[PDB]
């Protein structure tokens, strides 16, 4: 429904869902193809 | 915290009568009408 961006569902996926799946029965390595939001504070040396 | 998640374990037992199987069925019901994002899981003795 185009509602939630290509980083917004890895953000979904890293926070909701890797740990619960990277701890279930038999699951060796769980390699997320994305990455959790983190807060970025894009510095601007200008300003600086 | 459960799974990684937060919680907050509820212990009870069946009424004089009725078994375990019967009353942890209605705690699913009665946890299924709760607010959105709100689940549910089984620990201990119900998870064996």
């Amino acid at each position: 429904d185009g509602t939630m961006t290509q980083e917004d569902i890895s953000d979904y996926v890293a926070a909701n869902m890797k740990d619960a799946i990277s701890r279930t029965s038999g699951v060796g390595d769980v390699q997320l193809f994305g990455s959790q939001y983190a807060m970025r504070i894009w510095m601007n040396p200008n300003e600086l | 915290r459960y799974n990684g998640l937060p919680s907050m374990e509820i212990l009870g037992q069946a009424a004089p009568g009725k078994s375990t199987g019967e009353a942890m069925e209605l705690m699913e019901q009665l946890a299924s009408k709760l607010p959105t994002g709100v689940g549910y899981d089984w620990t201990g003795m119900s998870y064996q």
